């Protein structure tokens, strides 16, 4: 390693290297192996419908242009080699925004091998897209994917596998995510045909399962209390009329309040959602509640009251509790 | 995974009827395959509005239409002619797989109804 | 020639070499005509605030 | 600073408890050692549970699961064979350490609990 062979090398390597042709141009297509580190997956917005990554992303070829003798070890040159070289053209087909990051330097790896082999490797943030359906929000599965794919070169140029089978993709483990958590993950290979030809492509999908803590926490332990602060009412006399109508009119505002904050954090889908369902539910339940005593003050003076009384107290708690067993039963 | 069966089979109204994750593969498409010869695309609706798209020879003589209630396809068929006989599939494409009038970006398919008027 | 890697980089060196990318093609003959293609991959959103 | 407790040692259940600072240490790690040979990974669980990695020659013999506040790690084995015989380990991970397949990665140890079938 008297470092001036390695610069003839290097210098050798190139010096009749056209960036603008691909390995092989004009023979076989160029097999590229892809492999994936995760690092972290920060968010999944519901309202953006999309989610953010945190990556490796290896990419590993063969050009026999840079094929050297004499140094029998890998050589891990400065990233700004990168420059000089042909890379694949590979792309995120789902992609909304995403960079490379670059403090201190590019953080990017070449790595070549004596038989002419290159590693390249890239760290990547990227959102991408993932369509959400929230029929059965909050307790859902959603489905979200990556899509690799070549921008210029068809298969007959070039063509995407998996290093490593379903052990390409590394780091799921390492994904914590507040509000969900990775059930499954999957690798897929396939050709998509266009007008322009017929193109590699790869994907690496996610399913997300949403945890319910937070929302048993924040929207059904709420409706509940509010739905039996409105049963509190029937215990109270009938001829307290303000007492008796004070408790409606609060349970009901609270109910609608309750709504309008659930719903203005999320996309303006025009489906309903089982909170929605279980909402709307609580909402009569205190409807009926209020009406009852309408009822019984329209009976008794102004037209028996104890025998309607007992009844709703008896009746609404075990209404509930069925409505609550069957809607769980349900969604579960 | 979806499961498609396809019936109904001149004003011919034939009915693909999908199961299981619709959601995952929101296009669907009616194709077309006649004795011996190769498959050939008919027609397309989106998901969620019907947005359709066409083969030029069945222009304005076919429809198609989705119900997305009882997740169904309808292609209604009118102006029949002789060459309209062969058996009509009915398949689902994901979100990202590119390109309408190709079989081979799309999935799942159905049995087939054979058609002779 | 077929499969000559060399002979396709003296081709495109030969083609870029003396062109004026400040010249449109046919400068001073008739107009340029430039078709063009769209593929929609999405709308993301549509925002009625602004 | 997180301090680990193995027990147990047809199908055998270890079970491997953690006490202290564990939320700074998500992945927690199960090895296996037999004489004359160095430590070797068996499998891998994270904070959440849901995503789990096993080596290439346990799949579907050996399966670990989670208990969350008991702090617990399970790590139930079938269908024994004979170079299953060796002490087995219970090791927790920081969360920046990468690789899970690298026991020098892993900062804190159990006591090895010894199992001969
Ligand atoms: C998240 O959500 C996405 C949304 O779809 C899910 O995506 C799908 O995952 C499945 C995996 O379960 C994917 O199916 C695999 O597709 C590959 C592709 O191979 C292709 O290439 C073959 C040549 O190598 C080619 O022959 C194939 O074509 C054959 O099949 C089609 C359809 O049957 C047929 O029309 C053709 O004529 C061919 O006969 C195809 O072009 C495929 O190889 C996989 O096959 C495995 O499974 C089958 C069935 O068990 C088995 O027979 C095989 O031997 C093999 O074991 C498999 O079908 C699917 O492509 C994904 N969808 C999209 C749009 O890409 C994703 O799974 C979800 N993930 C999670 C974690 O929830
Ligand atoms: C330069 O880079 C090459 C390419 O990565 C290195 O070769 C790779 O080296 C590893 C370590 O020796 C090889 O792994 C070995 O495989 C055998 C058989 O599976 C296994 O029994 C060993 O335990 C080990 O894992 C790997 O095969 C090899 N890659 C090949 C041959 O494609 C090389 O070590 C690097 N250094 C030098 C100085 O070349
Ligand atoms: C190292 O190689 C260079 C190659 O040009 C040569 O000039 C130099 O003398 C060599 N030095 C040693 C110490 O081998
Ligand atoms: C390839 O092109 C170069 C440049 O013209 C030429 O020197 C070389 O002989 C060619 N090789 C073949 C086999 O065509």
């Amino acid at each position: 390693g008297n470092m001036s062979f390695v610069k003839e090398t290097v210098d050798k390597l190139l010096k009749g290297y056209d960036i603008r042709l691909r390995p092989d141009f004009g023979g076989p297509p160029v097999c590229v192996g892809m492999n994936i580190d995760i690092a972290s997956i920060d968010m999944v917005s519901e309202v953006n419908m999309d989610y953010t990554l945190t990556m490796y992303f290896q990419q590993y070829w063969r050009d026999k242009r840079l094929a050297y003798s004499g140094i029998p070890l890998n050589l891990t040159l400065d990233n700004r080699v990168a420059d000089q070289l042909w890379v694949p053209d590979t792309y995120f087909l789902n992609d909304k925004k995403s960079f490379v990051h670059g403090v201190t330097v590019k953080n990017r790896m070449i790595r070549l091998h004596p038989d002419g082999t290159v590693l390249y490797g890239l760290r990547i943030t990227t959102t991408a897209a993932c369509m959400m359906d929230l029929r059965r929000y909050p307790l859902d599965e959603q489905n979200c994917t990556l899509e690799i794919e070549s921008y210029g070169y068809t298969t007959d140029d070039i063509e995407f596998y998996w290093r490593g089978g379903d052990k390409a993709v590394t780091g799921v483990e390492r994904i914590e995510l507040p509000q969900f958590s990775i059930v499954e993950h999957r690798l897929v290979s396939r050709n998509v045909v266009f007008a322009t030809g017929a193109y590699p492509r790869l994907s690496l999908s996610f399913r997300l399962k949403r945890n319910i803590g937070y929302f048993i926490l924040q929207t059904y332990m709420p409706s509940i209390l509010i739905t039996i602060l409105s049963w509190v009412s029937f215990w109270i006399n009938y001829d307290a009329s303000a007492a008796r109508v004070a408790l409606g009119i609060t349970t009901v505002l609270t109910m609608t309040t309750i709504n309008t904050h659930l719903r203005e954090t999320l996309p303006k889908i025009p489906y309903v959602k089982a909170i929605d369902m279980y909402l709307m539910g609580c909402f009569v339940f205190v409807f009926l509640a209020l009406l009852e005593y309408a009822f019984v003050n329209y009976i008794f003076f102004g037209r028996d009251v104890n025998a309607i009384d007992r009844w709703s107290r008896i009746v609404f708690p075990f209404t509930f509790s069925l409505f609550n067993l069957v809607y769980w039963l349900y969604y579960v | 995974q979806v499961q498609l069966v396809e019936s109904g089979g001149g004003s011919l109204r034939l009915s693909c009827a999908a199961s299981g994750h619709t959601f995952n593969y929101p296009i669907m498409g009616w194709f077309r395959q006649a004795p011996g010869k190769e498959r050939e695309f008919v027609g397309a609706i989106s998901w969620s509005g019907g947005s359709t798209s066409y083969a030029d020879s069945v222009k304005d003589r076919f429809t198609i239409s989705r119900d997305n209630a009882k997740n169904t396809v309808y292609l209604e068929m009118n102006n029949l002619k002789p060459e309209d006989t062969a058996v009509y599939y009915c398949a689902a494409k994901g979100r990202y797989s590119g390109g309408l009038y190709y079989p081979t970006n799309y999935d799942y398919w159905g049995q087939g109804t054979q058609v002779t008027v | 020639d077929p499969g000559n890697m060399s002979f396709v980089k003296e081709t495109v060196d030969k083609l870029l070499k003396g062109y004026d990318i400040r010249l449109r093609p046919d400068f001073g003959g008739p107009p340029v005509c430039v078709g063009m293609n769209i593929d929609i991959a999405s709308i993301d959103m549509v925002s009625e605030v602004n």
